[PDB]
């Protein structure tokens, strides 16, 4: 005959779970005592019920542990397992964050960049912005002329990486053009890209006289 | 419900200071001042903010926010912190099925090293890592919860 007690410490050193959402949380708080320690969880310092998530959970006395699958972000929180029979009751805490990972091609803000517009010798910028799990790599181009041609033999348009990431650039997801002239006048297309896929969008630049 | 629930990334998250969390004990990885690289549960240290940049398309630098240090493995497959960067702090960042991040090092790629993280916090030597060790799995996290 005996209070309650852990019989696998081990397994509950990790302060914080954070896992991806969609995928599945386990708990587990191995117990022992005389007569056998009856588990309860709670959510937030309060009784856990199923209907406090969709989809519920699951525990398995056999094992003492809460199952939760497909977490969502709203799962986030702090599970306390009590452990009790007649003779004392004792607990564990852990926390749970959840995270969305997306393995998906950039995405790009609608309506940027934007077009602009300036007199010779002004200055303007472009901007881009980035949806991007995997770590995004930005570029801006020009669509440029060779020999007064815009396009190739094999139809492929003329083009020009006016600046790219990299340890060595500043602000990738701006470009900022000074003094300009007329011939700066033309597409410009930020293109970004990661392991997985990239998108691209484009504004136009109009260059008016001094005058 | 899926429409209810709500979960910030905003345009550029991608840029802004992230810890790398390992599930295998759930510890962070560090970078000490002194160099040395292990795993740490204390999410106010100092030393586990890291910025993430994708110098080449999937290669990326993992550095220090703090002192300015960039992640490292050297050709004995030991983490480290380097002061300036080179060619073994390129690592390739890739999603695996579960969608949990695995790094390995661009310079022992044939090899397949991996950034890794035993239970005890101490760092894994990358001939000592495969695919489907759970020390290899990596979640990179918002600085505060």
């Amino acid at each position: 005959k005996r209070a309650p007690y852990w019989t696998n410490t081990e397994k509950m050193e990790k302060r914080l779970h954070a896992v991806p959402a969609a995928n599945t949380v386990k708990f587990r708080c191995p117990a022992g005592g005389n007569p056998m320690p009856t588990m309860r969880w709670l959510k937030n310092g309060k009784e856990f019920k199923q209907e406090h998530r969709i989809g519920g959970y699951k525990v398995r006395n056999q094992h003492w542990s809460l199952i939760m699958e497909s977490v969502v972000p709203s799962d986030k929180g702090n599970y306390t397992c009590v452990v009790e029979n007649e003779y004392g009751s004792i607990n564990h805490t852990y926390h749970l964050d959840v995270v969305e990972r997306s393995r998906h091609r950039p995405i790009l803000q609608a309506g940027l960049p934007a077009n602009a517009s300036t007199v010779v010798g002004g200055d303007v910028e472009f901007v881009c912005k980035v949806y991007s799990d995997a770590q995004p790599h930005i570029q801006w181009i020009k669509h440029v002329e060779k020999n007064g041609s815009k396009y190739g033999p094999d139809g492929l348009p003329y083009l020009k990486v006016l600046k790219h990431s990299g340890i060595n650039s500043s602000n990738a997801e701006v470009l900022a053009l000074f003094n300009v002239t007329e011939a700066d006048a033309g597409e410009y297309i930020c293109k970004v890209s990661n392991y997985i896929g990239q998108a691209n969008q484009s504004a136009w630049l109009t260059v008016l006289p001094k005058q | 419900t899926a429409l209810t629930e709500k979960f910030n990334l905003p345009p550029g998250n991608y840029k802004k200071p992230k810890l790398l969390y390992c599930s295998n004990g759930g510890h962070f990885l560090r970078i000490l001042p002194d160099g040395t690289v292990d795993g740490t549960r204390d999410r106010s240290d100092q030393h586990i903010q890291l910025q993430l940049s994708a110098e080449s398309v999937g290669e990326v630098y993992i550095k220090s926010t703090e002192t300015g240090q960039y992640l490292a493995m050297d050709t004995d497959g030991l983490l480290y912190g380097s002061q300036t960067p080179n060619e073994e702090c390129l690592f390739l960042e890739r999603l695996e099925e579960n969608h949990y991040n695995t790094y390995i090092s661009k310079k022992h790629a044939e090899k397949n090293w991996f950034v890794g993280l035993k239970k005890n916090g101490s760092c894994k030597r990358g001939p000592r890592t495969h695919y489907g060790q759970k020390a290899i799995l990596f979640l990179p996290l918002p600085v505060s919860s």
